[PDB]
């Protein structure tokens, strides 16, 4: 039965992100005076069947990989830990409940850096490791500010157990006590999934299959960190008896942060590798480490400190 | 057990999906693009590695202030405040000296 | 006579000063910018339904070129090949002898449309309204000699949209 | 008699050629205001 | 008249034969820039037919003009401005030998 | 037969697919880039279609050669389309593209991108109303559902 609630967490996330791409495409074009994808399918609902029919029917092309073995890995990394993070988060009750399931969703977070540095090294191509550089140095700057700021928010949580977190948010929702760090943290998830303004347009090396699994595994993150904000703090009721109420109002939340990334990337433009670490270095880090500070000081100085257990 | 199986199961599920998409698609016959990599022959800019090892030092850092949220239960409550006020400060104090200093070039 | 874009100096008001960080450190524009955005979302969309709905098109638009005849069914040109000589791309080729009645009846009135600009001098240069851009813009081929159009290929498409191109004539030979 | 496309009788009507974008949004000193009010009830 | 470059016809032909020098040590090079599958022999085999192809020129201003668009087709080709098929061009490949024995001409066709 | 019947459906579905999706890359190389982006622009919507401006060539199904083809830029279009993965299909858009238009007497324009790449739909007008050149694509749809790869794969 184990089996059948990890074949229902796996499954599931990865025909959403099908239709993710396909509600991208309409909600941007309707943001654009546009109907999106109307053809294929009512309401382009079958879009996303066509996309995957043509790219695993695609020629695949070689790119004359340094090292196959390292460059099929990437692929195989970024997909895996993207559907790793989504065991421990709290729908109502997680798959796997760790009483440090926060530090566990920052490392996963950390390797899947990894596969980014993998794709450009072994694609011999000096664009891609230029690019891919890029990529690292970006991931680089919003790890720490995400750190940063789950650990001051988790100062109010009292543990690093996502499960907590419901608890803690029962009365009143966490970003009004610390809506600051929700602006930075948004802002820092936006970066770290390299959506846009955080693009870096112009390892696309990858021919189809592999490149539609790494688009894929790129889309699952942006679901998951949407729904990790949400748990953070947009905190839902739950009622013991009936989970079902948390896990409509959940997801609810999680659509309506992935359709604010999809909004944010069709409303500015795209920033430079520059003033991106211009912000996440002497904008956001000063921040965050005073908010750090404050959130310290604060329980204490209010008598508030969380319990332990 | 349970979260070894939730391993083994995404590593599996990935890796087969790695090879429905890198060996089942290149079986279909296209011709043959009888076209060599031309390649006819190195920016180690400091500018990337600054990034890099202050990235490692803050992480350091953060990793020194990651146990705060179960240090907030002692009883010694000044003493381990003044403790990760010092931690905080010291990491504002490496951003400053590099941001006055020639860093955060980025 | 002109006017000073930007050129704005700054209040150093500590209201104004007050207002700017609130914008800078809020993120007040672009939030402004983001409801714009959502704005448009709500508005109806502009996408026609092609092909089952077509764009708005004027009367006195050019596409594939035609070749009328007159109300008795004699064809109205009578090789005098000034739409040949004004062609600007020289995409026209006429070869005309005498018919067997003895009129000046082209032998060959071939146009490669792979080569011609659709400027409409062709119609404009005809004295006898023979060569006249038709209403067809949807005429698209797949191999590139169909472009290149005979004569029977012109008298075949003038007397295929031949009503059409009357209607349209009979609403602007007047502008003209 | 002439029956050219011209100008209606006195003219067409007036035609906005100035930027219109408004203003909104509270004071700098009521939107922090607002800000910290939400800050001390979620402390509280 | 002004000279372009040279004064004499002897000046001329240094300037020449520093053309010649930089494009006789660029050809291993440019083979293997642009992967020619011409060899070295070949494409120095070219460079000095074509400047022999320009030996009967007597006038030192022609011949620094010359050498100045011998420099530029050598600049391009060093910077790899030109392209593969760019420097394929100057072997002729593709188009059919055009005889030159006047029977064979005649058989050809009408060509004077 | 069955076998036959199993690989139409399975021919048919992948057809589907491929004309559902179609990928274009924008060649964009004069005045009927224009029309290309107004046929993009809100009133025509390409994306409706599915036929979304993949930029990346590498992961484009369809060139749209818009454009005067310069012998300059000829090699660069060549280079490019052979670049290209497959299924790749070339649509040439424009007067310019089709036979040189305007300046096929030129002495540095390509008369004709067909003698560069082969061309699958040829646009006709200068510059082809953005209706025609969805016209084209959509007359590329139905080239591409005509197709029976798998059927002559079975058949042979
Ligand atoms: C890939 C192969 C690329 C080959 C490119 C070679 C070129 O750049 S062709 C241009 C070369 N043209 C010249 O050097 C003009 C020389 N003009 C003359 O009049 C000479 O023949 C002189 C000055 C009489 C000297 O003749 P000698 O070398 O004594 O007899
Ligand atoms: S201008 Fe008119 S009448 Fe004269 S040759 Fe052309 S089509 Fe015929
Ligand atoms: S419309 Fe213009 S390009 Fe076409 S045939 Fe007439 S003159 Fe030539
Ligand atoms: S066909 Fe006409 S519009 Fe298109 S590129 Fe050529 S001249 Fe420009």
């Amino acid at each position: 039965m184990f089996m059948i609630n990890i074949l229902s967490l796996i499954i599931p996330i990865l025909l959403a992100v099908a239709f993710l791409t396909l509600v991208e495409r309409k909600v941007l074009g309707y943001m654009q005076l546009r109907k999106g994808p109307n053809v294929v399918g009512p309401y382009g609902l079958l879009q996303p069947i066509a996309d995957a029919l043509k790219l695993f029917t695609k020629e695949p092309l070689r790119p004359a990989t340094s090292s196959i073995s390292m460059f099929i890995i990437a692929p195989i990394l970024a997909l895996s830990l993207a559907l790793t993070m989504w065991v421990p988060l709290p729908m109502p009750y997680p798959l796997i409940n760790m009483n440090l399931g926060v530090l566990f969703m920052l490392a996963m977070s950390s390797l899947a850096v990894y596969s980014i540095l993998w794709s450009g090294w072994a694609s011999n191509s000096k664009y891609a490791l230029i690019g891919a550089l890029r990529a690292v140095a970006q991931t680089i700057s919003y790890e720490v500010t995400l750190a940063i700021i789950l650990l001051s928010v988790l100062l109010m949580n009292g543990s690093y157990t996502l499960s907590t977190l419901i608890t803690t948010q029962e009365h009143i929702w966490m970003i009004f006590t610390s809506w600051p760090l929700a602006m930075m943290w948004f802002i820092s998830t936006l970066a770290e999934t390299n959506r846009a303004p955080f693009d870096l347009t112009e390892n696309v090396e990858y021919a189809a299959g592999p490149f539609a699994m790494f688009f894929m595994a790129e889309y699952a993150n942006i679901i998951m960190m949407n729904a990790f904000t949400a748990i953070l703090f947009l905190g839902a009721s739950h009622d013991p008896h009936t989970p079902e109420l948390y896990t409509i109002n959940f997801v609810l939340k999680t659509l309506a942060l992935t359709i604010t990334f999809l909004w944010i990337r069709a409303s500015y433009p795209r920033f430079r590798y520059d003033q991106l670490m211009h912000l996440l270095w002497k904008s956001f880090l000063p921040l965050t480490l005073a908010l750090c500070m404050w959130h310290i000081s604060l329980p204490i100085m209010t008598a508030s400190i969380p319990p332990q257990s | 057990m349970n979260i070894m199986l939730t391993l083994l199961t995404n590593v599996t599920l990935a890796s087969l999906l790695v090879l429905i998409a890198f060996w089942l698609p290149q079986l279909n016959a296209y011709s043959e693009k009888t076209s060599p990599y031309e390649c006819g022959f190195l920016p180690f800019s400091m500018k990337f590695f600054l990034v890099a090892i202050t990235f490692l030092l803050f992480d350091l850092e953060i990793a020194l202030l990651l146990p705060l949220p179960w240090a907030s239960q002692t009883n010694n409550l000044k003493t381990m405040l003044t403790m990760a006020l010092f931690l905080l400060i010291l990491l504002a104090a490496s951003l400053a000296y590099e941001w006055t200093q020639k860093g955060l070039e980025w | 006579t002109y006017k000073f874009v930007n050129m704005r100096e700054p209040s150093m008001d500590m209201k104004s000063v007050t207002d700017r960080a609130a914008q800078t450190l809020l993120w007040t524009e672009l939030v402004r910018g983001l409801g714009m955005t959502l704005s448009y979302l709500f508005r109806e969309p502009a996408t026609i339904n092609y092909p089952f709905e077509k764009g708005p098109l004027s009367p006195r638009f050019r596409g594939e070129h035609a070749l009328r005849r007159y109300p008795s069914g004699e064809e109205r040109c009578i090789a005098c090949k000034l739409c040949e000589a004004v062609c600007p791309a020289q995409a026209i080729t006429i070869e005309a002898e005498p018919r067997a009645d003895g009129s000046r009846r082209t032998t060959r009135y071939d146009i490669d449309m792979t080569k011609c600009i659709y400027c409409g001098f062709c119609q404009e240069a005809c004295p006898v309204d023979a060569i006249v851009e038709g209403p067809n813009f949807e005429f698209s081929t797949e191999t590139h000699e169909e472009l290149l159009y005979n004569k029977e290929k012109l008298l075949n498409n003038g007397d295929k949209w031949e009503a059409e191109i009357a209607a349209n004539i009979q609403a602007d030979y007047l502008y003209r | 008699k002439v029956k050219q496309d011209m100008p209606p009788p006195g003219g067409y009507g007036p035609i906005d050629y100035k930027r219109n974008l408004p203003r909104r949004g509270l004071s700098g000193y009521s939107m922090f205001a607002v800000g910290i009010g939400t800050l001390l009830f979620g402390y509280w | 008249v002004k000279p372009i470059f040279s004064r004499d016809m002897n000046e001329a032909k240094r300037r020449v034969r520093e053309l010649y020098r930089a494009w006789y040590r660029e050809v291993p090079n440019t083979v293997h820039l642009f992967q020619l599958d011409i060899s070295v022999k070949q494409g120095r085999d070219k460079v000095r037919e074509m400047f022999m192809k320009n030996a009967h020129v007597t006038d030192p201003r022609v011949v620094d003009l010359l050498v100045i668009k011998g420099k530029m087709e050598l600049e391009e080709t060093i910077n790899v401005w030109k392209q593969r098929t760019h420097i394929m061009r100057f072997f002729h490949e593709t188009e059919a030998p055009r005889p030159t024995d006047f029977l064979s001409k005649f058989y050809v066709g009408h060509d004077p | 037969s069955r076998g036959e019947y199993v690989v139409a459906k399975l021919d048919d579905l992948v057809n589907w697919a491929r004309r559902s999706s179609l990928w274009p890359m924008t060649f964009g190389l004069a005045c009927c880039a224009v029309e290309m982006m107004h046929m993009a622009a809100p009133r025509y919507d390409m994306d409706r279609f599915g036929v979304v401006f993949r930029a990346s060539p590498r992961q484009s199904d369809v060139m749209i050669v818009a454009g005067t083809l310069t012998n300059k830029m000829a090699p660069a279009l060549r280079k490019v389309y052979d670049q290209m993965p497959e299924p790749r299909y070339v649509v040439s858009m424009g007067s310019c593209a089709n036979g040189g238009g305007y300046y096929h007497y030129s002495y540095s324009v390509v008369r004709g991108c067909d003698r560069i790449v082969p061309v699958d739909i040829y646009v006709p007008g200068c510059p082809p109303t953005a209706e025609a050149l969805l016209y084209g694509i959509l007359q590329l749809q139905r080239k591409i559902k005509r197709e029976k790869r798998l059927r002559i794969w079975y058949r042979r």
